[PDB]
C-alpha cells in the first residue's frame, strides 16, 4: 500500500491552489484510487485495470506508456516535462487533465467524481500520514548523520596511519 | 674505525652487526642526502628497483585553489593521497610551482589547466601536464608507464 500527494492548479480558479492524492496497492496497471481536495470538501474516484483498458483502447497507444504518462501527471509534476493544465467541472463532475504540447492539445482522461459526506475525516488522515512522514524521515536523517560522523572519523584515522607509514 | 673489513668478504648478518656497531650520524642536511641518493644511483644504475625511480622527478600537486598560495589549502579530496603516494614512491613533493618543476599533476578539474599552459610556457624548461589517473594506473606497473597516452 503506497500514495502520493500533489498539488495541482485549476484554471477556473488559478489564485487557489487544490491537492490531489492518489494511492495504488502494488501498481498502477491493477489500478488506484484518487482524491481531490482544497481544505473545505473533497472528491473521491476509483480506477481499475478495465477502465485504463477501455482508455487505452480509446487512445491506442501502449499500456504502459500511458501508464507512465499517468505516473508523471499525477505524482512527479515535473513542470519543467512539457506542461499541461487540469482543468474541473465540479458541477458536471469532469476532472480531466488537458495535454498542452506546443500547438497541440489533447483529450488526456475522462473522469467522474462523487462528494464525500465527511470530508474532514480525509483532510486529517492525509496531514496525519505527513507528519508521520516527516517523523520517520528526521530519524532516518539522524541515523545518517551518526554513520556519515562515523564514515569521516575511520577515513580521517586512515590518513593518518598512511602518513605514518610513509614517513617511517 | 668500525666494525667491516678490508680483505674478507662480507654477509647480511655481518653488515647488520656493524651498523649496530655505529651508534648515529646526523651531519648531514635533507638537500645533501638526496643528492647523494641521485649520484650513487647514476653511479650503479639503482633506479630498476620498484621505488625511488621518481626520485629524479619533482612533483607538484593542484591541491591549492590559488596557485602558489600557501593559504588555501584543499585537504579533504583524493588529491590529497595521491600526493602522499607520490612521496612514498620517493617523487620529491613540491609545494610551490618552481621552474625546476618536472610533473604536474591534475585532478577531475581542468579549469586552471590553460594557466598551467601558459606557465609552462613561460619556463625555459617545460614542464608535461600529467593526469591523477596516471600514476594510479603505474603503481601497478611499478614502472614509468609513458606519459603520451595520458598527456
Amino acid at each position: 500500500m503506497e500514495r502520493k500527494i500533489s498539488r495541482i492548479h485549476l484554471v477556473s480558479e488559478p489564485s487557489i491552489t487544490h491537492f490531489l492524492q492518489v494511492s495504488w496497492e502494488k501498481t498502477l496497471e491493477s489500478g488506484f484510487v484518487i482524491t481531490l481536495t482544497d481544505g473545505h470538501s473533497a472528491w473521491t474516484g476509483t480506477v481499475s485495470e478495465s477502465e485504463i483498458s477501455q482508455e487505452a483502447d480509446d487512445m491506442a497507444m501502449e499500456k504502459g506508456k500511458y501508464v507512465g504518462e499517468l505516473r508523471k501527471a499525477l505524482l512527479s509534476g515535473a513542470g519543467p516535462a512539457d506542461v499541461y493544465t487540469f482543468n474541473f467541472s465540479k458541477e458536471s463532475c469532469y476532472f480531466f487533465f488537458e495535454k498542452n504540447l506546443k500547438d497541440v492539445s489533447f483529450r488526456l482522461g475522462s473522469f467522474n467524481l462523487e462528494k464525500v459526506e465527511n470530508p474532514a475525516e480525509v483532510i486529517r488522515e492525509l496531514i496525519c500520514y505527513c507528519l508521520d512522514t516527516i517523523a520517520e524521515n528526521q530519524a532516518k536523517n539522524e541515523h545518517l548523520q551518526k554513520e556519515n560522523e562515523r564514515l569521516l572519523r575511520d577515513w580521517n584515522d586512515v590518513q593518518g596511519r598512511f602518513e605514518k607509514c610513509v614517513s617511517a | 674505525c668500525y666494525g667491516d673489513s678490508y680483505f674478507i668478504d662480507t654477509d647480511l648478518n655481518q653488515l647488520k652487526e656493524v651498523f649496530s656497531g655505529i651508534k648515529n650520524s646526523n651531519e648531514q642536511t635533507p638537500e645533501e642526502m638526496a643528492s647523494l641518493i641521485a649520484d650513487l644511483e647514476y653511479r650503479y644504475s639503482w633506479d630498476c628497483s620498484p621505488l625511488s625511480m621518481f626520485r629524479r622527478h619533482t612533483v607538484y600537486l593542484d591541491s591549492y585553489a590559488v596557485i602558489n598560495d600557501l593559504s588555501t589549502k584543499n585537504e579533504g579530496t583524493r588529491l590529497a593521497i595521491k600526493a602522499l603516494e607520490l612521496r612514498f614512491h620517493g617523487a620529491k613533493v613540491v609545494s610551490c610551482l618552481a621552474e625546476g618543476v618536472s610533473h604536474v599533476i591534475i585532478g577531475e578539474d581542468h579549469s586552471r589547466v590553460a594557466d598551467f599552459k601558459a606557465f609552462r610556457r613561460t619556463f625555459k624548461r617545460k614542464f608535461k601536464i600529467l593526469k591523477e589517473s596516471w600514476v594510479t594506473d603505474s603503481i601497478d606497473k611499478c614502472e614509468l608507464q609513458e606519459e603520451n597516452q595520458y598527456l
